[PDB]
Order: C-alpha cells, then structure tokens, then sequence
C-alpha cells in the first residue's frame, strides 16, 4: 500500500520506502495519535541521525491531534539533549502535545504553514480508587501542568502567569496568531 | 641470498636436488607491495620481470596466458634461456584471481580458479611452452622449451577482506 | 627551445577558451612540470622523479576535450584519446586496454621519443564504478608505468619485430568524465543534509555556477561514495574542475575566439567582397536555443549553419551587395537579413 | 603492516625518491631552494589519514599547497628561496618567497 | 492485491508497484477518506517529486467521499508552497475537501471528467462539554469556514458572498457546471 | 582494412585518385573522394573505425589531404531511434497533456533532418570522425 | 575462405569452371555457378572484432 | 607445508648468520619451532 521509490546513483539502483527515503534527508514524520510505540519509534529515528552526523539539522513534521503526556515529553528531552538542531513544522493540526513539541524546536527554525491550526490546553488525566491515592495522582498531574507551562513560556518567551490563563482552557490559534505568542519564529508560504 | 647461492651451486654435483621457496606477500592497500618489487630490480644482477594477474586467463581464450610471464623474462634476459631459468618473478594482484566464494564450482572462473589451476606446475617446475616469439627470433613453430624448477615466483596481493576471515 | 612559462600557456589557452580560469592554471603548471622533467633525464642526483596525472571532473558540454586538444595543438606533441565505456577486462568481447597504446603509436608516426611525450585523454570514466571493478583494476597499472607489448605493425612493416615496448610512466593521462550525481554527494558532506523538504535547497533558479563552485570543493572521500576505488583516485593527484557554460558565456563563446563560428563566416563572406555582421540580440536568442536542447556548444554549428544555409544560396546570385546584418528573426526562420548594399 | 602517521613523515624525507626530494630537485632547475618545515609534514600526514588516501594522497595534498606557488615562480626573478610552513597546508596564508 | 509491473531501462529491468510506477511519472493517487495518515503520505510524495524535477507539472487524481478538514489545509499549503504546478483531476466523487483541493491546482490545469461528481458544503464538527469550551470551538469552526470560503472564492473567481449562499447546504455540480462556477478550467472527454 | 593488414589500405585510395589526377598534385588536391560501403563497417567492424582515424585526419610522392572532401552514405543503422532518445520528450502514464504516442509514428525522414552531433556519438561514433564533418545533408 | 588463409579461395571457383569450359575464355564467361550451402556463412558472431570470420 | 615451517623457523637465522663469523655448528630444538627460544650458535 505504501509506495516505493528508487534513488539513482553511480553505484546502481536501490529501492526505498517513501517514508524511509525522506529519513535519509533528516526528515521525520509524526502522524496520528501519540502513543508509546509511535513515540519510541520516532526517538529511534532521532538517535540514528545523531550517529550518522551530529552536525546536520533534523526536520520534524508534526501532524497530530494530541495524546498521552508522558509519551510526548519523551521526545522533548531527546531533542534538547542531542547536539543537532531540530526543526519543527506544524501541518494541519497541533494540539497540546503537538504544539508542545513545536515550540520545543531550534530557535529561528520553527516554521508553520499559513493554513494551519494550533490548539493548547492543560494536560489531561484521571484516576479511580481510594481518596489518598487520588491526592497523589492529583498532586502529580498538577506538577506536570506547571512543569509543562514553564517549558512553553521559556521557549515562547512569554510569562508563566500569562501562559497559565491561555492554557487554562482550550485555546485555538492560527498561524499568524501563533507568532505573537512566540510558539514559532516564521511562516512559510512560498519558496523564496 | 638463497636464490643467488643456488645459482653459484647450479651444477648440483651433490646427489641432493635443492628446492626453491616461493614467497607470498600480503599487505594492506597502499602499503608498498608493488614498491618492493620495483626497488629490488635496481640492485639485482639477474633478469627480473613484473606482471599482473588481472590480465591472465585460461588457455584457449582471448585473454592472456600464464606463459606470457616467461616471455617478458626473456626480453630482460637477452633471450638466453639459461639466464632466464635463474631469474626472479613478481606476480602483482594475486588476490583478484580468488574464487568469489564459489566453492560449489558452479561455472568455470577462467579469471579466478582457472588461472590458479594453470600455475600449479609453473611454481613447482614443468617444461613450459613459451609463446612462439617475442624477440629477434623470426619463426613461431619453434615453441622454445624452458624449465621452471629453479625460477623463483613471488606473488603479492592485498586480500581485501581476509582480516575478517582471520578474526 | 625553453618551454613556455605557464602564464604564456594560460594567455594562449584563454584565446581559444573563455572561462574555466582555475582549471587553466592547474593544466598549465601540471603539464609544464610533466615535461620539464622529460627534457632533463638526469637530476644531478640519484632521484627518480615521478608522474602526476590530471583528473578533469567537469559537467557535460564543458569542453574537457577542447582543453586537452587545445593544449596539445598549442605545442608539437602527439595526442590521443579513448573512452572507458568502450573497454573491458580480458576474456570478454570488450576492447582490450592495450588497444589504446596502438592509437598512440599510430599518431606518433612510428616513434618512441615523440610517443613518450604524448598526452592521452581518457573519457567517460564514470559509469564503470563498483556494482566494472575489474576494468578499473587494469588501468590502475597502466597510468603508473607498464612495459606493454604492442604489435609492431601499421607503419609499413616496422623494422622492429620484437613486440616494441613503450614506457607508460612519462605519458600524461588526462582521465576525464562527467560524474552525474557527485554534486549532490558533495553537498551532503559540506552543507545541510536536507535535499527534500520545506527547508531543503531545490536547484531550479538556473544557478549553473553552483555546480562549478561545488565541484571545486571535491575531495577524494567524495569520489569513494561515487564508487571509484581508493587506489585509482590515489594515482590521480591533480584534480581540476570545470564550470558550467552560462547563457552569457555561450554568446561570448562565439565572439572572442579566433576560430569562432561568427568570425568563420565573416572570413569567407569577406573573400567575395560582402561584409557580415551579427547583432548582439541575435546571439542572445541563440543562447536560449542551446539550453532548450541542452547540446552545449556542439549544436551551435547546426543552428547558425541552418540559419545561413538559405542565405548562402542567394548571395552569389546578387550584385551590388556589400553588407549583411543578421537580425534576431533570421535564426528562427521568420526573416531574411536585409540587403542594404 | 598498515602505515602510520609517523611512517608517512619518514617517507617524505628519508626515501631517496621522496616527494620532498622530487619537488626540491624540480625547484633547483630554476635556481631556487625549496624548504619544507617539519611541522608542516605532520599536518599532511593527518590529512592523508583523514582522507583515507595513504601515501599516494601525499602528492595530491602537496600539489594543492604548491599549485599557485609554481604558477608565478618561473615568471618572476630575484627569488632565492621559499619556506613552506604548516599554515600553507591549512590554506590561511601564502608561502613566503625570500628575495636575494 | 496490487499487481507488479516491469519497467525497461538502460541499466536493465526494475520492478515497481502500480502506484509506485505512476509516482515515478509525477502522478499521485488520492483515494478513500481524507485522514492524517493518508495526507502525510501524499505530502511526502509531493515533496519527493519536487526534488527530482522542480519545474515539471504534478498530476493529482482526486477521488474521495470527504474527510477531516485539518488534513486538507495541510495539502493546500503544500501546493502553494512548492514551485512546480500541480494539476488536479477529479474522477468519480469529490466532496468538500476533495473539491477544495481540486480548485487549488495550477490555474489552467484543472481538468474534470464528463461523468464526475463534485460536492461542496460548509465544514462539519462538534464539541461536548462546558458552555465556555463550546463557545471556543464554535468560534474556531466558524473561522475555518470563513478561511475556506475566502480561498474558494479566489480560485473559483466568484464573490465571497456567493460562496456563502451556495455553501449553506450540500451543492452538487457536474463537469460543465464546474466551469461556470470556476472550480475547473476544462473538461476532458477524449484524447486530443 | 587496418594499416598493417594485407587487404586494401587507406594509402590505396590515395593511389586510385592519383591515377585519375594524371600524377598532378594540383588535381588530386581538390578532387572529391566519395566513400561508399560505409554502412556495413559501422561499429556494432569496430577495428575499421579505429583504422579510419588516420584517413579522416589525412595522416611514389605522398599527396597531402588538403581539400579532398570526404562523404558518407547510409552510415548509421538505427539513427532514428538514437535521435528520439535525445529529442522526443514528455510524460508516460497519465491523462490529457501527457503523451500517448508510444506506438504511433509521424515521420522518419524528419528525424534525420534534425539529427544532432550528440546523437552521432550516442550511436557509437568517435569525436574525430564527426569532428571533421561540420556539415550534414539529410536525404 | 578469405584470401591469404590456408583454406581455399573463391578464385578457384573459376578454375573449376575452366575445366568444364576446356580453358575457353568465351565458354568460361558463359557458364553457370551453383553455390550450395549459402546459408552456412551467415555470420553469427557477437561483434568480437578480435579475429575474422574466415567462414 | 613442511618447507614453510623450516623457512619461517630459520628465516631470522639466515638473515643474521652470514654477517656473523667464527661459527662452525648450529643445533635446532623443539623450543625454536614455538618461538619461545632462539637457536643457539656453536662458536669456534
Ligand atoms: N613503506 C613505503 N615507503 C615509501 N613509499 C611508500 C611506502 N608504501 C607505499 N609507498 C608509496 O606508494 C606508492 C606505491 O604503492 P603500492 O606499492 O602500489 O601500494 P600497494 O602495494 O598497497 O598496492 C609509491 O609511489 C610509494 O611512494
Ligand atoms: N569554453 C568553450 N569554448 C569553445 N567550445 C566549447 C567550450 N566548452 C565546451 N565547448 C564545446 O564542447 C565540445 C566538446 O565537449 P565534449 O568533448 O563532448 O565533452 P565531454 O566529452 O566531456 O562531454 C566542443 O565541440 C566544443 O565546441
Ligand atoms: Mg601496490
């Protein structure tokens, strides 16, 4: 079902996958709901690029409606830990986790298309059980919310209190509106 | 040194028949394999010629034959079989005539195994059939006869990949 | 007869070749050295000077052959060429490498001294890389000295009948070829590894100079990715890249040269008493035509000839005509140059 | 055994047919000395190992460092000697042409 | 099952999938519902074609019953971003997003079959939760409709008000009617 | 044949025209020399093209090859195909604009009329062979 | 076989005819030559160019 | 293969023995074949 392509060179012909062919050019696709399997797979792609060349930029195209918080934060530590710069591109939709991974890109390399939508909200969770257990999980998710906002405000450059009000509830923002918040640095409309 | 001694003692009056020890040079690429051969000729006082195994093919084919090696040795030995029978040779690129893991013997590797099967008697000793003529000699049917039982034969190659086999 | 300094060689080469200034300097000193040694067999010591081969990695229709041909014609020495794609190892139907030496001797007029001072020009070295390797192994020796056996015939029964030898350690082997793809390989090693995507760099601005500057940064490691074995590259120390003929160049290429197509017609038309002119606007149109068919400068001969064929058929049948001014519409075939006498 | 950086430096000076002795003999034809700083040789050896070209690459490296120098050298005069240095190999300087 | 085909070339014969064979010819297939996974796949194909030849036209065959709006805007930005012209062909059925992607092609290269069906309507959506959240989502979808209609009017050429009136409910149009409305430039009946 | 063979040599033709010229270099200097049977030796023999380089450049009293115009007839075999490999372009599988004329022909003589030097070498010719043929007449 | 080689030459065909013609040039040039097995010299070699096809 | 052993075992011995003087006999032992020891020279 997935189309295959060939890269013609002096050595000969080699058949590559459409998604695999782009990975050679340091391009990663984040499609669908966020989960442990897809998130771990993306991490492997990041490490492989680091091994090949720790000095070349990495391109991350994000298109997701959001997902698990723990799975999403795994990628953030991977982009900031390795030396290569990670470019984040918002395409179509970007939720709390998708937008969190968007502003986490390299400064001056965060792009977003004009007809794109970005949404941000506080993290979600829940727990059923004894009262003392709910207090532990309730206290934990609060740390996640505050911890995540601190990173959003730092990369954006906005203030923590202002971000809290914006992320208190679902906040939809367009491409030009995103630049004002600081989530992105520029908008790509046409080549040159 | 041993070779030179055999020459002075070529009469071999003693009942024993002194043999010869052929060398096999193995070295990494760009290490100086083909350089040592060219450097030895600068001081030798006997005919010495170089060659390549990537141009040799089995007998009865369009490529080269293993007897050509002895033809080059005569050009340097003024077409003197006696002198040519006490010379040194250096076959470069002896690693390119190695079977490409074709142990089942699927086809005839005239450039690989085929060339190796023709030298088994040249390195040991046999009445080689020298090419018709590559010198002053005008005729061709003469088919000059020469013995290779006292002719040292050095063989050098790079054997790219043997390092893994050893490990 | 003191050999000419490289400056002179460059100034002369410039007359017949416009552009490729870096390659001109490389091929001036590189050959001035390759011959300064041959004219001095000894070295007042026991040293044995070596040989330095030249590798012309340029784009197609860049004039690699022209440089080699012009370099030989400026001097008085033999010159031969070949094509790697028309050669194969032994045991196969493909032409044997020894055949190349035959052509050299033919051009040398049955001479060794001359042949020793010859400049062979291999071409199309690309496309015979790994996955062939065997063909690249045989040539590896020829370029670094080989006592080859060439049949002594073709010169009316040559007195020598002993498979006349020829030393191949003094012949300048200018091995050229158009490495299609090397430009990309180099970019992945000297700049951003992104060729596809929103942040990559697509080559669609007709930046013909880009490839020239890119190839100038070529290194041996870049060639290994192309397929070329490390040993072969090592035998070619000198490397000179050629730029891509630009639109301005094309118009220029037939303006300055003593043997320019424009001047050629001017010479013959002047013999009949009629003048010939080529408006610069016409030249600008011609340039675009050559890029539309991508025939470098080879097709310029057919363009102007086709545009002037009809004209030549009518000029000898006229009288009182003393001037012709080709216009831009003449080449497309919609107009005929005005005859103002 | 595969050649090492140290071996490459020795190959450039000790062998009777070393590149230095070859290029130096060439410069003597025009009546000018050719000096090679020992520190420069160390740079060339590192370059060769970085390019995986071995001893053959040495000539290529030197040619690139002495290409422009020989382009004007035969056309000038009053140049008694040249002194190559490590900076020349790096490409951040030009070889000094002592006059005399 | 998808059959295989052989392509004879200079180097020899190479095997490709039926879809892969057309991809080599700058032809992309848009089949089924429009979702993130399919859209990201088509985007990778479009960008891939740009590298091989940024000056040659691209053919996009559209046959879909519709889908998510976020996915469509992602592809629309790609067509306007990349330099080469994109030719859009509608075969079979074309819904709101299929039609929007159909008129986003290069001006003068929009074709349509005589028995092809084109359907256009306003965006769909919904939200369940507190009134404050509903108000936010209500304004979000409203902006999308305005953003989509503004773009639809540009390619079609009709006035913005006309797009609103005609898109209040499902509007079905045939190939000839599409030309008058401006959704397409020509109709392909027979070769030549 | 080859210059070292026994069969007809390039020098032989020089002699042939010498007789017609009455041993007058002036006559043999300009006299046209039409080369026939050039369509069978065409590189698929191979050695003949190599043995012709001398005759192209022009290598008893030797007569220089100053202005003895050389011609050839029907030399190529499948030139038409080679031309289409460098002039015919377009698209493959597709709709509308995309070319759908892979089994249809338009004209054969027209292709030869638009032949380019590139096409010549593309069929197996050598630079010097065509390097001294700056004109072409399409029959 | 081609001329020069150790095999027969096409020239001998006329010699055979002369025997029938009794060496009479006139009758000789008015004879008929039947060449059988003409389908056996249809060269099948794959353009080697090294040697020649004597048959 | 036997020739390889004797040559390798006596390779070093033959490289230095001609230069040496005042030597009359040489005795090889099993330890020389392993490389742990060196063949002794009976000077005189
Ligand atoms: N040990 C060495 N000493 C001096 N020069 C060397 C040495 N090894 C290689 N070379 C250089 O390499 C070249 C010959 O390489 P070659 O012997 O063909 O490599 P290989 O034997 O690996 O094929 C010569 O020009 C020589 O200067
Ligand atoms: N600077 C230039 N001046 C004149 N002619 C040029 C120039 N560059 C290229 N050419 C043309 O290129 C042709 C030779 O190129 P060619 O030998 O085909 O290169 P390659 O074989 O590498 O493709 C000549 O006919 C020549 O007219
Ligand atoms: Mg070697």
């Amino acid at each position: 079902l997935v189309p295959m392509v060939i890269e013609q060179t002096s050595r000969g012909e080699r058949s590559f996958d459409i998604y695999s062919r782009l990975l050679k050019e340091r391009v990663i696709f984040l499609t669908g709901q966020v989960e442990d399997h897809m998130a771990n797979l993306i991490v492997a792609q990041m490490l492989f690029l680091e091994a090949e060349n720790p000095e070349k930029d990495i391109y991350l195209y994000i298109n997701s409606p959001g997902g698990v918080i723990t799975a999403g934060m795994s990628i953030y530590d991977t982009m900031q830990f390795i030396k290569p710069d990670v470019s984040t591109i918002c395409m179509g939709q970007a939720a709390s986790m998708g937008a969190f991974l968007l502003t986490a890109g390299a400064k001056g390399k965060r792009f977003c298309l004009p007809n794109s939508r970005v949404m941000i909200h506080q993290p979600l969770g829940g727990y059923q059980g004894q009262a003392t257990d709910i207090e532990i999980h309730a206290r934990e998710i609060l740390k996640v919310k505050g911890r995540m906002n601190e990173l959003m405000a730092l990369h954006t450059g906005q203030s923590l209190e202002q971000i809290e009000r914006d992320t208190e509830r679902d906040r939809f923002l367009s491409a030009p509106e995103a630049v004002e918040y600081g989530l992105v640095d520029s908008i790509l409309t046409h080549r040159n | 040194y041993n070779h030179y001694k055999r020459l002075r003692n070529g009469d071999t009056s003693n009942g024993v028949e002194l043999g010869k020890s052929n060398i096999l040079l193995i070295g990494p690429t760009g290490s100086g394999k083909t350089l040592l051969a060219e450097t030895l000729a600068r001081l030798l006082d006997v005919p010495f010629t170089m060659a390549d195994a990537t141009t040799l093919t089995e007998a009865g084919y369009v490529g080269e034959d293993v007897e050509n090696i002895i033809q080059k040795l005569l050009q340097k030995s003024d077409y003197d079989v006696q002198k040519a029978q006490r010379g040194i040779v250096y076959i470069d690129e002896i690693d390119k005539i190695s079977r490409k893991s074709d142990n089942p013997s699927i086809t005839r590797d005239v450039s690989g195994e085929g060339v190796q099967q023709a030298l088994l008697k040249l390195i040991e000793g046999t009445v080689a059939a020298v090419p018709p003529q590559g010198g002053r000699k005008h005729p061709q049917q003469e088919f000059l006869q020469v013995d290779t039982s006292k002719i040292l034969f050095i063989c050098g190659g790079a054997f790219a990949g043997l390092d893994k086999v050893i490990s | 007869s003191a050999l000419p300094t490289p400056h002179e060689i460059r100034n002369h080469l410039d007359d017949y070749v416009i552009g490729q200034e870096q390659a001109k300097k490389v091929l001036a000193v590189a050959v001035y050295n390759h011959y300064k040694r041959l004219r001095n067999g000894d070295t007042s010591n026991g040293v044995e000077l070596g040989k330095s081969n030249i590798l012309l990695i340029g784009p197609t229709g860049s004039g690699k052959t022209l440089l080699a041909e012009t370099l030989a014609r400026l001097l008085d020495v033999p010159f031969t060429m070949a094509d790697a794609t028309t050669l194969t190892e032994a045991g196969y139907v493909g032409e044997d490498v020894e055949n190349i030496i035959q052509k050299l001797l033919q051009k040398s007029d049955y001479d060794v001294q001359k042949a020793q001072r010859g400049i062979v020009y291999i071409d199309e070295i690309d496309k015979i890389s790994r996955k062939g390797e065997g063909v690249q192994q045989a040539l590896l020796k020829l370029i670094e000295g080989t006592v080859a056996a060439v049949p002594p015939q073709g010169g009316r029964k040559h007195p020598q009948q002993e498979f006349l030898q020829v030393d191949t350690s003094k012949i300048l082997f200018i091995c050229g070829g158009a490495f299609a793809g090397l430009d990309k390989v180099i970019s992945h090693r000297v700049e951003t590894g992104s060729g596809i995507g929103f942040g990559a760099t697509v080559k669609a601005k007709s930046d013909k100079a880009s490839e020239g500057e890119l190839l100038a940064q070529v290194e041996p490691e870049d060639l290994i990715k192309f397929g070329l074995i490390p040993e072969f590259i090592g035998r070619l120390p000198v490397v000179a890249t050629l730029n891509e003929l630009s639109e301005e160049a094309l118009i220029q290429i037939l303006k300055e040269p003593k043997n320019a197509l424009t001047k050629q017609y001017q010479a013959l038309f002047n013999l009949e008493g009629v003048d010939l002119e080529f408006r610069d606007e016409a030249l600008d149109a011609i340039a675009k035509k050559a890029m539309a068919r991508k025939t470098g400068a080879r097709g310029l001969r057919s363009i102007v000839e086709a545009a002037l064929l009809d004209t030549m058929y009518d000029l000898p049948s006229m009288e009182d005509v003393e001037k012709v001014v080709i216009d831009e519409s003449v080449i497309d075939g919609q107009s005929e140059p005005l005859l103002i006498y | 055994n595969e050649l090492s950086e140290e071996a490459l430096i020795q190959i450039l000076k000790e062998p009777k047919n070393a590149l230095t002795k070859q290029y130096q003999a060439l410069f003597n034809l025009e009546g000018v000395d050719l000096e090679f700083r020992d520190e420069a040789l160390d740079a060339i050896a590192k370059k060769a190992m970085a390019r995986k070209t071995g001893a053959r690459g040495l000539r290529s490296i030197v040619e690139a460092a002495l290409l422009d120098t020989m382009y004007d050298l035969p056309s000038m005069e009053d140049v008694e000697k040249v002194v190559i240095d490590e900076s020349v190999i790096d490409g951040q300087s030009e070889p000094l042409l002592i006059y005399g």
